[PDB]
């Protein structure tokens, strides 16, 4: 038999099916439309998002037929933070999926910030005041909304991230549910205590019967006609766990969308010193980790914006070919501050700028310097890694869309200084998800039947421009200074 | 009816006959890039019944979309190339069903692509079907085999490397 | 001490400089403007050409400082047949230079036709009545000038292609001079008498007083203050030279603006049975050798249309990278007779056309079609150089600039089924005409201390795509029958 | 109150919102893939196109909150032809939607030509042996899949265009239904009789177990609760009626995807003797009126190719600036014979094709070329159904997507030689489907109350170029006889 993924991205929608071994047998995916309806936000339609998380269901299972019944469990990866708010009855959202980039909501974390709810707030759930997570995202929504609120304690009306919205609408509204690495994303939930902030839910004054029912990221927790639906995890969560990253000190760098490094502290919670976030993450089985991490908004995202704005390339993968084109960007730094700066940084109202233009710089050295970005930006908080736990990574260990640029990986290795380990299996957050849900239904009874499937196909080394390093990184430090606090306020 | 349900009597390198039929020399070949060794060298089969097999113990490599031929790599590093008849990607792929994918680890006797003998007697200009070294200037000694020959079972050439 | 090589292209003017052994030690290239005064016309300005190829040789000496007294000779390469008429006294040009691609003379070659000229014109020259030739194309700059005729007869203005126009200038007037290779393709010439033919200057009416003394490709004709201008060869006849094909049978293809395929046939001039042109070329010391020729006049000049016209890569060299992304051209045929078709077809009405299409067909279908057709066309023609001959080439042999596309050669080699030679010295047609000038300047004393740089860099052998060969090519054979005969006559 | 329109375009998935005077207050549109399996075939994804025009109904709905109970009926128009084979009992396609577009099935209509079976055909459905209708297109999904057709007879399978696709997956399975301008372009119907034609059923064995229920425009069919459903007609047969065409001689045409032109005839059928078609359309109420049809497959689908896959524009709006800054085309001729060609030729084996290039012809000739063969198609058909006729027009009534581009209703003026009417609604379709459904459901109670809001808001009449016309359109002629017959059979 069979296990089903459902991996909803911020930008795309793919179902992936695996058998007993672990292979890929089909993949399908369905990308869709971000909305921007003023300059530093995003949103997704919440119909949207489940029209194509659907279809992929029900075309995955089509492309071989195979239905319902070679089935063993479906597992469930989706991007954190997004906020969703509907009416329980009709099953209809009262606003549009206020995405993790959006940054409209940095007038209330100010306001958190004056308040001095600055340290309780990263000691109960080990994250930033920063628009980025789903807390405040919900108080917009009820304060904007007439009568929301008080429809909320009478609870005609519920909040979730996409991981509950999702299993709602596949088990017709039964259960409602999270889980830990999902819900401690949310600034509403206790890290210590694993289960909802009281505070937190008063100084933005949300209903607790809104929230879900934060269960766990193995075990059934409904069924679904469309079928145990047993697994849930934070894609990036997810993916440390395909990377089989179970143990602490290990950590993966995810180049998707953004790029989110973490890292399995196991039992211990350990303080960021260095603007790092202290998360959830998975075990062996599926229980509670710590974890560290750092998370910039704008990765790949930055190629999309060269293909569908700017219109410079076609297709992403067009942007190793006109990047090797020129051998240097001619001092060009690119600062993809789309939505502000994530880790280290946490500026709200920083935005996306390119540097050191003359006039012979072209369209090649902008591209090569789009790319240099996700380089130095996981420069960045790698850097703050090493400070907060102590260790030294001598490789890096990737995956995601954009590590199929060779000339990235490369990049990436000389501007580190390290090796960068790269798998023959990209799809290592949806295998997380899978894994997380095998488990639960029985299918594989823990980790070391997949050890022998964690092949890394090639390898970066530094090569000698390695000596540049330095001198590279220090002008993207001094352009990531003038990009910041560009937005009034 | 049909025998694959059913178990088979079973079994310097050895290339074990793509095709059943009769072997032809290569240069009796009517194309030029094969009767002349260009493309590689080796020999054809005249073919006598409706599917071509995994010649050696490899990896496929291309099937063509018309799926009238496929190249495979032995891990003995090897590179054949089998070519049902000449000047057949006219058909449109119109006999052929492919039976498998190109990334394919496959076994001797293992299935590639089947054919329509009765309708490709009929439309191809030959049905001749080569299969040639098409890595030669790696390999030293050739040894071409003869006569009847039948899909899976019978050696053709025998390479030295 | 160097050689220097003036290289006046159809669409660049090129200067490269020599020392003893045959290296090139500096290249300097200046592109210039294509008139198009109507559809079928092209026209360069002498005056833009002089300019260019004097801006170039005041370059390459200074490029590296060397100037008057470190070098021997001045060899001189041109595109051939474009004609030029000018005032003797003033220096001055009574029109543009109607180049070989330009149509606007066919309504002469009917008439030409009509008389039945026609075996007189293939026997005495070895060309086809055809616009390309230059004869033709001086009535028309004389019967459209006022007057110019009879000024022509009291000597006033004179005719010349473009090695004499630049030896013109470059001898302040004095020496006005034509080699056997370049004279050969004017239709003006007898190829058996070696001299003017008088026939075919009283049907076309061209005083005599215009023409030049038709010297030889290997003898100082003059010198050039800025010494000895030594060498002179049609760019076609230089480049078979620098390819060392100086023996009968010998023979190369250039991919240049347009495909020129030509074969050494020794002391014999061969009829062409089979569309081809009998030339003249150089034999070991420079003297008349026969040759036999396929001339297509689309080649890169396509590539130039897709990226300045068309807009569709920025740089040639992008056309192999779009050209390989898509596997095959899903159906698409381009015949590129921007200017008629030449070998071996020679309809001046055929205009380009594009077939085959579909609404799944891509930008990189039409770039990788175009690239196709340079590759079709040399089979057109060494397809009947095999008919005339008897030979049949097991490897061919090929310089240019479109050369340098590895898709190209090896999709050549494919369609072709022979091997196909490629040089490390991609400038033959300069080197063609300098080692021309060594000679007449006792700089080498012949072609022997020159075998040893023919290294045939990489070699392109049939891969398995070969067997499509033919299917292929008769997609091509009937697409060419439907752009022929386009423009109404 | 308000009325619902649905219109399912080949492209697009467009929903809009009538008040009780006419007014358009929402319209969403929801466009999704073309799916072309080989060249010249096309497919939609049965579902994709169910997920799209629900998506948009529950979204005019919401977009200003109105819903179930503020609406009156609702209308649907479709794209006609494209074939549906569905499993009833689990609502699940045996197959793709085999688009009126897609050449697949040539080979059955020439065996049907090969039986003599031309004159019954055009007879007893006014259509013709082509590719394009739905009757063979049925034929092939049976004889691919293995047991369909047995499994029809024993009704296990049903057959359906979209409009009887969408009713279906709208009322639950329900009711099952095709009204007459719909089945009428299916080549199984007969046009006298108004009911299924089994001679046309038995030489394409169509169990008649598969057909629908034929009922009529104007109609509640059945609820929707998602609520009467009582309108139905093919989008270019509502397009008619949202124009008014209600009575004989009065025409319209329109460009969408191809360009579809109709003349109502009233009671009686008119044999076309010169290329077009005999339909049937609705008369002031709703009833069965024929009408005459030209129709051509490659309209603004032409300009979306050179949006998407050529890249040459960005947006189809900008088709209109850069075709009008170059003043002619240069000589070039595009026949955007993609999926053949339509009326007058009914040629499936013709592809596109580009004609008259030249080296100074940039990409704003090929564009300005690509809206002129629009125009020139147009006065193919228009030229057959004056001879068909008798009528001359003196105006020509459009509407449709492409209508918003002025260079080519001003072209389309002046290469015809008549006034170009044009409405300042654009979405008539809709609004006659819309009208369509208010009739049945006692919203409207005819015509009459709908014909001042037929303000005709610009009008073209032949500029000083219209003396070229001829010229122009010869030039066109000789184009087109060379993209026929280009797939070979
Ligand atoms: N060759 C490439 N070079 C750079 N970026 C790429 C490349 N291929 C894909 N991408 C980017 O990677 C992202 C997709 O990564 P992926 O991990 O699958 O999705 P997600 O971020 O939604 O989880 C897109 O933003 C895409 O632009
Ligand atoms: N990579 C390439 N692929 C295809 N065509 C090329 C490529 N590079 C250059 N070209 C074409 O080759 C031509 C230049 O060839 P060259 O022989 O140096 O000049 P010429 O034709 O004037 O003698 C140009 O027309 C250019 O577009
Ligand atoms: N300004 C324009 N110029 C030319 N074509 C246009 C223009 N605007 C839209 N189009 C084309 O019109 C078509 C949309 O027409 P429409 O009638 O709304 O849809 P349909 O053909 O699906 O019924 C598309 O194919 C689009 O490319």
């Amino acid at each position: 038999k069979y296990i089903v993924a459902l991996d909803q991205g911020t930008t795309s929608s793919r179902a992936v099916v695996m058998d007993h071994d672990a292979n890929i047998i089909s993949v399908s995916q369905r990308e869709f439309e971000q909305i921007y309806p003023k300059p530093g936000w995003v949103e997704h339609d919440p119909m949207e998002i489940w029209a194509t998380q659907s279809s992929t269901l029900v075309e995955v299972l089509a492309k071989a037929d195979i239905s319902s019944d070679q089935i063993a469990a479906i597992g469930i990866t989706n991007q954190r933070e997004t906020t969703i708010v509907w009416e329980k009855e009709t099953g209809k959202p009262i606003y549009n999926a206020i995405v993790w980039q959006c940054r409209r909501t940095a007038e209330i974390c100010e306001h958190l910030k004056r308040d001095g709810l600055e340290d309780y707030i990263r000691s109960n759930t080990g994250l930033v005041i920063d628009p980025y997570f789903s807390g405040t995202k919900v108080k917009w929504i009820l304060d904007h909304v007439e009568g929301s609120r008080e429809r909320a304690r009478r609870g005609e009306l519920l909040f979730g991230t996409v991981d509950t919205w999702l299993i709602w609408k596949m088990t017709q509204g039964r259960v409602h549910v999270t889980d830990y690495t999902n819900a401690s994303r949310t600034m509403l939930f206790n890290i210590h205590t694993l289960d909802w902030d009281d505070k937190m839910l008063e100084v933005l004054d949300i209903p607790r019967e809104m929230l879900p029912e934060v269960r766990r990221s193995s075990e059934v927790y409904g069924q679904t006609n469309i079928i145990p639906i047993s697994g849930i995890a934070g894609d990036q969560q997810a993916a440390l766990f395909g990377q089989l990253c179970v143990k602490e000190g290990m950590a993966k760098n995810t180049y998707g969308t953004g790029c989110f490094m973490l890292m399995n502290t196991g039992e211990k919670a350990v303080k960021s010193e260095n603007g790092l976030l202290t998360t959830i993450a998975c075990g062996p089985t599926g229980e509670v980790n710590y974890a560290l991490e750092g998370a910039v908004f704008m990765a790949g995202a930055s190629i999309q914006w060269l293909r569908d704005e700017m219109k410079l390339i076609n297709d992403a993968y067009d942007s190793e070919y006109f990047a090797t084109k020129v051998q240097n960007t001619n001092g060009v730094y690119v600062v993809p501050a789309f939505t502000g700066l994530g880790a280290p940084y946490w500026d709200p109202y920083a935005r996306g700028a390119i540097f050191g233009l003359t006039r012979g710089v072209n369209a090649n050295h902008i591209i090569r310097a789009t790319l240099e970005s996700i380089a130095y930006q996981t420069r960045d908080v790698l850097e703050a890694m090493q400070a907060d736990s102590g260790i030294r990574l001598h490789a890096l260990r990737v995956d995601g869309g954009a590590v199929a640029n060779n000339f990235l990986m490369q990049f990436q290795s000389d501007i580190l200084g390290t090796r960068v380990e790269r798998p023959e299996v990209r799809e290592v957050t949806a295998l997380g998800a899978a894994y997380l849900a095998g488990l639960a239904v029985g299918f594989w009874q823990n980790l070391d039947e997949l050890q022998e499937k964690a092949v890394i196909e090639r390898e970066f080394r530094p090569g000698i421009e390695t000596t540049e390093r330095n001198y590279r990184y220090a002008g993207w430090k001094k352009a990531v200074k003038r990009a910041m606090a560009w937005e009034e306020h | 009816g049909l025998f694959d349900k059913l178990k088979s009597l079973v079994s310097t390198i050895e290339i074990i006959a793509p095709l059943s039929g009769e072997i032809v020399n290569i240069e009796d070949v009517p194309d030029v890039v094969f009767a002349e060794k260009i493309v590689g060298d080796g020999i054809a089969i005249k073919p006598t019944g409706n599917k071509m097999v995994a010649p050696v113990d490899g990896t496929i490599g291309k099937i063509f979309e018309t799926n009238h031929a496929f190249s495979i790599e032995s891990d003995s590093g090897v590179e054949l190339f089998v070519h049902f008849g000449i000047d057949t990607v006219e058909l449109k792929g119109e006999g052929f069903k492919r039976i498998a994918e190109e990334g394919q680890r496959v076994k001797v006797g293992d299935t590639v692509i089947e054919f329509d003998l009765p309708l490709l007697e009929e439309k191809a200009k030959s049905t001749l079907t080569p299969v040639v070294i098409s890595n030669m200037d790696e390999i030293k000694e050739l040894i071409k085999l003869s006569g009847s020959v039948t899909v899976g079972e019978t050696p053709v050439i025998r390479i030295k490397k």
